[PDB]
């Protein structure tokens, strides 16, 4: 079977409607496994300054404790069923998702929604947790890239919800009391910004069913008639510089603002970002690498290594590069990464338009394999898009993406644009904004 | 239509194993029995030139050649290689899948091995080994593999600095061919059609067709050594001798490694059912990570206990652990226990084998142990057909046997084994 | 369960070493990078022994003693 | 020699014609601008006015 | 132990356990933020003596 | 015809000059990126005996003079080491051409 | 940590068309 | 080719009349041809000569 | 101490230029044109600069 | 801070000949305390040691019970007066130490060197014990170093077990070491890749053969005649008479003549020997080997 | 390290060139090399070249009475410090036997020893080391080492 027929032959999500609003969403498979989970619309886009690490300390409380089962009663049912359970939280999206069996699935959404909406926040346990997210804090701005997307997204999103982290600052830590977090509770879990999406080899009837039973009626009320909505954020051109030589090497991340979750020219940049790709020091290619940075890269032996990103919010994103490098080939690396970027804007070429389309295709289908993945990208795309984007939807919109759409969506969004720059470590070498602004323009368009 | 495995053998011994389930990425692995095990003393290192070595020139195909045109058509190749087994794995469209083919195969069995290009490959085989070497847990590993073992297995993954700048195309070219073989090779592949995955093994696959050069068994030697490197929290592994993969007795030592807690399954969780999580909690209250170790090489095993924990209280939470398994290798254990470490286990089985590389990776060290693939409720009956006592025997079996021990941090409380 | 990845829960990207001859349309997390480590110092070659009498008198005899000065090279006796 | 025919180079060839060719007319304009040439410059609708 | 959030490709990547499930390190104690930058309030602190420095004999 | 020939490119060899010198063909030959590239691609020794072959041709142009008769490299004793090499160099750099242009 | 730095506010240096936070840009960056 | 430079010299120092004219066109016509035509076909020539391809 | 004619920069500019020049040992009287030409330049300079001072 | 790059160049110096990281390992491997800290700086602590490191440590073992001020062509009036001018302000006997345990045990270093060392040693007596003189007169009756250059060490019974069955270039020696509560008696082996097990085994059942009693009364005394000479030239120049007059004030308090050390180095007999070689093969062994280690026998296989 | 009193070891910390040297004084029956042996890098051959000949021609051209009196007072205890040990001694008996006739006493060195200055060491050093021809050898990386006749260069001052 040829590639098309096989993407029509991969099945479909079917999506049912609770009556308060919650979304339910599953995709079969002939796996024995499935992975269940629930991802809910809240997070540092709605946390308002006071409460900013409301949202991730539930996350924390979340698996510490319920109504139904307190202490370690419920890690003792999910160790007893042989269960993972995982959970994340962004700036947009907090998921909670479980890997398990197929025979303990009504097991699994019952402990779901236990987690959902009979979570108890005992104060001790929130004094062990607070202590836990400082130590956590500390271990993340001990890793250096996450520093980076934090001051990106800051320098880039300043003034709005969006430049806030999701762990929050270490006041808002240590103010932070039950009061706000069952504020936060009662107002950012409501069933319409959730979706129960599961995967695997799961039976669509039985997991509405089991909705029906346990995870029906979880609020459906807002005990004010107030919805909270999203205001647009302002992207603002801006460099943050935090110099700190005891490093030993420099992280620097460059971006613009991204088209947004709905818009169509996100695969026109996907498919760009794959042209222009990623590389470290460990890839085995050479010298004979098919990405001119990469190979630049790795014939001057400028960084250790970089990536493109294309991370999409609300009607907004950050779109660019990020590169670790040492001190003495930054200005090497911003002047070749633009130059990259500004001949994709001007003279991309058929041929490594093909080559990142075949790139894309290969990336979309390789991490959609997988029954986590898979769930993510359900209940995701069923918050963000409305509706689960099919792989047909997909490849029609990677083949009919062309080297004049793209050099014309390139040149739309990173064509003499002023940038978020974020610099950490040794980066006396990187430019300042006005060459990497002169470096986002060219003379000879 | 999703069809079963399809399994042939042909006449120079290659095993090839085929799935058409119309995936729309075909992905083709090709397994052979030439891990770091099948070096001596001479030639250590030579397994992992020849991992990073999979993108050279070839008979047939360049390096340039092979490059461009996996990346051109957006598939992937990639090297898995332990201690007994090397995998080359390529991945792609089904269109491109042929040329996929070719090029994993040219790969695979037409190495040219030019002197200029592993001369070029030495720098990356030092980036290489100082990335894999940035955690302290892969070198407690190999530090505790070369402790445990004298000859075959205690060979290291990454090469040694000794033996770095020193390897060289003659022994590669030697290596290649005596551990290349057809007989040691198995050819499997998801998403293609078993009738051209055969012709193209039939019609790439006649050049080297013997048995190939018989590796040393591995032999015990016990015993332990230490890292003092100043280190906050102290990694410490004692292991000792276990079942070999593939007994009764093997799946026994795996049901009691579920059973003393295999890693952990909640985020930010306390472990409250891992036996050697609860005997250290119960009197430490720094934090630390205890974990039961099983590795079961086709030659022999290692099962023993993992320990990262502070520097003070190391020797508490050595001690604790080890008291936990003295215990169940006294007989303090309960059968609901012994029930949800077997359900811990089968469902971490198929968790590793629900995704298409853990698939392809099980089917291919299958295909290589056995010739035939097993099929995963085979597994789940035999998993529950491990008994209790047999869990217990394999306790006493770690307990009475000699210990191998690695550590690594700020030693001045970390116990010795003659302590213990 | 015949495998090392499926044996070894935690334990399997350890016991296995992975390396990609090309790059694959994913990136992957914890990229790495090796932060320039620094180079032994630059030495004299010390002479080989291909006899057994320049051999002679090499096998340590004696506790190690190390000397230091302030216009003397230091020496070391075994 | 052999080097710039071919069908990428093409394609990037008729990209740049269009950036190529207002940069001759800039050149054009530039350079009858710093001259004055008349057998330009009296066609135009209004810098004629000044040469009477 | 198989799967972990990415930052930049906001997709659920492949990790060990010791980063997906025990993100919190092992850290014994909780080390204390930085200085307060830009900060309306300043108290500065007296170091040694005003009298014992500035000698110039 | 073809001992004609020979001797012919033999009469030319010793009127060219540079075997008095006691260098090679591949030692005149004008370092080009392809022929630096196949230089580093030659092994030790032939590399070493190059260098000192051109170090011996320095000298004898800064004496202004040629080595003794006996010393001369001949026609059938003039290897051409470098030979393939830069046909290996030469092909892999046309199919980098070819991939490019196409 | 690093969550604790706040890029300061510059209201007493935007432009008239970038003063509010709640507008999104590409209707007055082109413009500006 | 240098002794057509010094054929273009005495013919630039000589005046316009026979033959100084068709002697200088026929010294530029040569000086032209070696530099231009001659010269790249004897280094071609040369390395065939030597056997370089 | 320090070397004065590689530490001092208008003289390491010299001294890699013209002193420590690493040249080749065997080029003939043709390669001395260069130097015969730039003096000959200086020659011209001073010489034509007393022409005109008289002319 | 400008000092630690000369601590690790003068590490990769003494580092450039085997034997010092031999003896390192040996120790390390030997001991659990005290005297498995090396004598040279980890590549770890350097750049890791502090003033105040420093300065403790001063204060703890600088004292004045520690110190023994020696002087050769000095007047007594003269040490004493700059001894209580000077050293009078130190408190008294400061730590104690650690006992230095045994651990036994072996590690194996490959490096790919052209030969490759191998020491086997296990614990012995301690300074100041007739056993310890037994042991000495044990070392040099298995040859503590050759006394001809370009020799064939005839006396050293070590060296012709060994040069019986082979005919390639080696070195073999008895290694002791003694300190103040513990001693380090053994083989070393400087030998081929190939030749490395047949090496060691001939030593060790020389050894053993010394054990079970395969000795006789003139080579004892020709051994405790090596010993007498060994420590007259180690008396005879300064830089050994001062070393050994401050070796003994430290140890025993008290000057010992060389006339006395002689008579007890006399007064050791064969038996006490004989005691010494069983006490050695009867022990736990330590082995620190190096090089290309692919025959090189483990100590079970011993 | 940079405080020695030597000036050449003294610039030799300062600018991190060399691995290590010394000075040799060979002696045959009326014949003798007497010179400097040096090891080194490659980058730094021609600045110890320049500083050891600086070093030879400020003692042949302006000695110091300090210096002086420090480097007779360094052969005195290098003199005594050496013939401290039988061996040396029996050494010493045995090539001044064969060498000068006789054994040259203690007391006789030292009394040459005070006869030396400053002033017969820089008559000494202009005779010996001034406008001299040397014996050059190299082994190893020196294609830095200077040419010949830049070390003879060297070997003349033109201030003096
Ligand atoms: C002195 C004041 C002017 C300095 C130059 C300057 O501002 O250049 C603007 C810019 C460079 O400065 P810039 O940074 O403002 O460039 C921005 C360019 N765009 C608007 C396209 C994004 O110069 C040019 O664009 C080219 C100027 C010359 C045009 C060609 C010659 C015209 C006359 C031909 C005869
Ligand atoms: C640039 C080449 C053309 C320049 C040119 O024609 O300039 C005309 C302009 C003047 O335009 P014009 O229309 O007066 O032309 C003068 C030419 N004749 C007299 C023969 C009709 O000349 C210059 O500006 C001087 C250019 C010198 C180069
Ligand atoms: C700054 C540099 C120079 C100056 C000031 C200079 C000055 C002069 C002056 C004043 C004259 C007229 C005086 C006379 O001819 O009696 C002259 C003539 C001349 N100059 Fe120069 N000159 C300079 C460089 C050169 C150079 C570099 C060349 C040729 C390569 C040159 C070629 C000539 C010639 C050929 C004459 C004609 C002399 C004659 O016909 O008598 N000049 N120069």
């Amino acid at each position: 079977a040829t590639f098309a027929q096989a993407l029509q032959s991969v099945p479909e999500t079917q999506v049912s409607i609770l009556d308060n609003g919650l979304r339910v969403a599953s995709e079969q498979s002939s796996h024995a496994t499935c992975t269940v989970g629930v991802w809910i619309d809240a997070g540092s886009r709605y946390e308002t300054e006071k409460n900013n690490g409301a949202g991730y300390f539930l996350e924390h409380l979340a698996f510490k404790g319920t109504k139904n089962r307190p202490g370690n009663a419920l890690e003792k049912e999910v160790e007893s069923i042989g269960a993972h359970l995982n959970a994340y939280s962004t700036r947009e999206h907090t998921a909670y998702l479980i890997k398990a069996l197929s025979k303990d699935l009504p097991k699994v959404v019952e402990l779901l929604a236990d987690i959902v909406q009979n979570s108890s926040l005992e104060d001790s346990q929130i004094e062990k947790e607070r202590d836990v997210i400082l130590r956590e804090m500390q271990e993340n701005d001990a890793s250096m890239q996450n520093v980076v997307f934090d001051y990106l997204h800051a320098t880039a999103f300043q003034g709005t919800p969006l430049a806030q982290a999701v762990e929050g600052p270490s006041e808002n830590v240590r103010r932070l009391s039950r009061t706000d977090l069952t504020d936060y509770l009662n107002r950012h879990y409501k069933a319409p910004r959730m979706v129960l999406a599961a995967a695997g080899g799961v039976e669509h009837q039985q997991l509405l069913d089991l909705a029906q039973k346990h995870l029906s009626s979880v609020s459906r009320v807002y005990e004010e008639d107030a919805v909270p909505g999203l205001t647009p954020c302002r992207f603002t051109g801006s460099e943050i510089r935090h110099r700190d030589d005891a490093l030993p090497l420099a992280h620097v991340a460059i971006a613009v603002e991204g088209p947004g979750w709905a818009n169509p020219d996100n695969v026109t940049l996907q498919v760009a970002n794959a042209i222009i790709g990623h590389y470290d020091c460990t890839y085995g290619g050479g010298v004979h690498l098919s990405s001119p940075l990469a190979s630049v890269a790795v014939a001057n032996k400028l960084c250790q290594s970089f990536q493109t990103f294309n991370i999409s919010y609300s009607d907004t994103g950050l779109l660019g590069a990020h590169f670790v490098c040492d001190a003495m080939s930054i200005d090497d690396m911003v002047f070749f990464l633009q130059g990259q970027w500004m001949r994709l804007c001007t003279s991309a070429t058929e041929s490594e338009v093909t080559r990142g389309k075949n790139i894309l295709r290969n990336a979309l289908v390789s991490h959609l394999d997988g029954t986590t993945p898979v769930c993510e990208d359900i209940g995701r795309s069923l918050l963000t898009y409305g509706r689960r984007i099919p792989l047909a939807e997909w490849e029609s919109r990677i083949q009919e993406v062309d080297a004049q759409m793209l050099r014309d969506i390139c040149s739309k969004y990173f064509y003499d644009q002023c940038p978020a720059v974020a610099g950490y470590g040794p980066i006396e070498q990187l430019p300042d904004y006005n060459r990497i602004r002169s470096g986002m323009f060219w003379l000879r368009f | 239509q999703p069809q079963d495995l399809e399994f042939t053998k042909l006449p120079n011994g290659l095993v090839i194993a085929s799935l058409e389930n119309y995936a729309p990425l075909s992905r083709i692995g090709l397994f052979v029995k030439a891990g770091s095990r099948y070096e001596d003393s001479n030639n250590l290192g030579t397994s992992h030139l020849l991992r990073l070595a999979s993108s050279l020139t070839t008979k047939g195909a360049s390096s340039f050649k092979i490059t461009r045109g996996i990346e051109a058509v957006g598939g992937k190749l990639s090297v898995t290689a332990t201690r007994e087994n090397m995998a080359y794995t390529v991945e792609g469209i089904r269109s491109d899948i042929e040329i996929l083919m070719e090029f994993l195969l040219n790969v695979t069995t037409a190495p040219e091995f030019r002197r200029w290009e592993v001369a070029a490959l030495r720098s990356q085989l030092k980036i290489d080994k100082a990335v894999a070497f940035q955690n302290s847990q892969t070198r407690i590993i190999e530090n505790l593999h070369d402790v445990a073992y004298k000859n075959a297995l205690a060979n290291p993954l990454y090469c040694p600095d000794y033996r770095m700048g020193k390897i060289t195309s003659e022994e590669l070219h030697y290596f290649v061919q005596n551990h290349f073989t057809s007989a040691r090779m198995a050819l499997v592949g998801l998403g293609v059609s078993h009738s051209v995955l055969k012709q193209v093994a039939e019609q790439f696959l006649n050049m080297r067709g013997g048995l190939g050069l018989a590796g040393a068994k591995a032999k015990y030697r016990g015993g332990e050594i230490r890292e003092q490197n100043g280190d906050n929290l102290v990694h410490a592994a004692i292991v000792a001798e276990s079942a070999a993969i593939g007994n009764a007795e093997a799946n026994a030592f795996s049901v009691l490694q579920h059973l003393l807690g295999a890693g952990p399954h909640i985020k930010r969780g306390n472990n409250t059912t891992s036996l050697l999580s609860q005997s250290v909690a119960k009197g430490s209250h720094q934090p630390f990570d205890v974990s039961a170790f099983n590795a079961s090489y086709s030659d022999s095993g290692l099962f023993g206990i993992y320990t990262i924990s502070q520097a003070a209280a190391a020797g508490e939470v050595i001690n604790a652990a080890y008291n936990q398994v003295k215990a169940v290798a006294q007989g303090n254990l309960s059968s609901a226990d012994v029930q949800a470490a077997k359900n811990k286990l089968k469902a971490g089985y198929l968790m590793s084998v629900e995704t298409s590389e853990g698939f392809l990776s099980e089917i291919g060290s299958q295909a290589l142990a056995a010739g035939s693939y097993m099929p995963p409720s085979t597994v789940l009956q035999q998993i529950d057909s491990v008994a209790d006592a047999d869990v217990v025997k394999a306790a006493k079996k770690f307990v009475s046997g000699k210990k191998s021990m690695a550590a690594s941090g700020n030693l001045g409380h970390t116990p010795f084994l003659d302590e213990l | 369960m015949l495998s090392v990845a499926a044996r070894s829960g935690p334990f399997a990207p350890v016991l296995s070493a992975t390396s990609r001859g090309v790059a694959g349309a994913l990136r992957p997390l914890l990229q790495g990078a090796v932060p320039a480590a620094s180079e032994p110092p630059v030495l004299d070659v010390k002479r080989p022994f291909l006899c057994r009498e320049s051999l002679s008198g090499q096998a340590a005899a004696r506790p190690l003693v190390a000397t230091v000065g302030l216009n003397v090279p230091a020496s070391v006796r075994f | 020699l052999s080097r710039f025919l071919g069908p990428r180079y093409r394609e990037l060839a008729r990209n740049w014609i269009p950036t190529a060719g207002m940069w001759g007319t800039v050149g054009a304009v530039g350079l009858v601008w710093a001259t004055d040439w008349r057998l330009i410059l009296d066609w135009v609708p209004y810098i004629n006015g000044k040469f009477k | 132990m198989y799967y972990k959030f990415s930052s930049f490709t906001q997709k659920l990547a492949g990790a060990w356990a010791s980063e997906a499930y025990t993100p919190q390190g092992l850290k014994p104690v909780s080390x204390x933020x930085x200085x307060x930058x830009x900060x309306x309030x300043x108290x500065x602190x007296x170091x040694x003596x005003x009298x014992x420095x500035s000698g110039k004999n | 015809s073809s001992k004609w020939l020979d001797g012919f490119r033999k009469w030319y060899y010793n009127a060219a000059g540079f075997n008095k010198l006691g260098l090679m063909r591949d030692d005149t030959l004008h370092e080009t990126e392809d022929v630096k590239e196949a230089i580093r691609r030659l092994p030790e020794d032939l590399y070493n005996d190059r260098m000192f072959r051109i170090k011996r041709a320095l000298d004898l142009t800064m004496r202004h003079q040629i080595l003794p008769k006996d010393q001369w490299t001949k026609y059938e004793e003039d290897k051409f080491y470098l030979e393939p090499y830069l046909k290996e160099v030469i092909r892999e750099r046309k199919e980098r051409e070819e991939w490019a242009k196409k | 940590s690093h969550t604790d730095v706040k890029v300061p506010d510059f209201s007493d240096y935007r432009r008239a068309e970038v003063l509010d936070s709640t507008k999104s840009s590409k209707e007055s960056s082109e413009a500006r | 080719l240098v002794a057509n430079l010094l054929i273009l010299t005495w013919i630039g120092g000589q005046p316009v009349e026979h033959p100084f004219i068709i002697i200088g066109q026929l010294a530029s016509i040569s000086y032209f041809s070696i530099i231009l035509i001659l010269m790249p076909i004897s280094g071609i020539i040369e390395d065939k000569m030597l056997k370089l391809y | 101490m320090t070397n004065m004619r590689k530490t001092h920069p208008l003289f390491k500019i010299i001294n890699h230029s013209f002193i420590d020049l690493p040249a080749p040992s065997n080029i003939s009287s043709w390669w001395n044109f260069g130097s015969l030409l730039g003096v000959c330049l200086m020659v011209q300079i001073i010489t034509g600069l007393f022409l005109a001072m008289h002319y």
